[PDB]
């Protein structure tokens, strides 16, 4: 899931 | 979203960014810290979207500085207590590169480029087209070519918890 990775990059 | 300890700690850190002459409480609450000083903070320095994050949380019309209140807003959204709804709402604003209210192919291309790096390791033209087509296939419910907020919040809510 592309969106999981993008949210993890932003909020992780 | 922030405790009193977090707010008081935020004010002390914010004040360390100001010239000595602007460190009184009243001066500090009027101060506008340029992005250059904000982008070096440990909370932001390693973030791939730091430049977009500054822009989104700025309340000055020139969108080129952060006040103390803007800085508390940023911390509030990035805190562990912020709800999934608020995180996906601000994520949408961050990913909306041209600030027109929808994520299009250009927005998605800039988002992918942020994730990989400016270039070497950059995606090729064909790799980018195939990735964007797949992202749109899963997210763009009305098939108009763009992803609006409700489409975005829906797709995020169906994804695993990035916790
Ligand atoms: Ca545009
Ligand atoms: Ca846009
Ligand atoms: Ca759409």
């Amino acid at each position: 899931s592309f969106w999981y990775g993008a949210m993890k990059a932003l909020y992780g | 979203f922030l405790t009193k300890q977090e707010i008081l700690l935020a004010h002390r850190r914010f004040c360390e960014l100001l010239p000595q002459e602007q460190r009184s409480v009243e001066s500090s609450l009027r101060a506008q810290v340029p992005f250059e000083q904000i982008l070096s903070l440990p909370e932001l320095k390693a973030n791939p979207f730091k430049e977009r994050i500054c822009r989104v949380f700025s309340t000055s019309p020139a969108k080129d500085s952060l006040s103390f209140e803007d800085f508390l807003d940023l911390l509030s959204v990035f805190s562990d207590t912020a709800t999934p709804d608020i995180k996906s709402h601000y994520a949408f604003r961050i990913f909306d590169f041209d600030d027109d209210g929808t994520l299009n192919r250009e927005d998605l291309s800039r988002l992918v480029n942020c994730l990989t790096g400016e270039g070497e390791t950059r995606l090729s033209a064909s790799e980018m087209k195939q990735l964007i087509d797949n992202i749109l296939e899963e997210s763009d419910i009305d098939r108009d070519g763009t992803i609006n907020l409700s489409e975005f919040q829906h797709v995020i809510s169906r994804s695993p918890d990035f916790a």
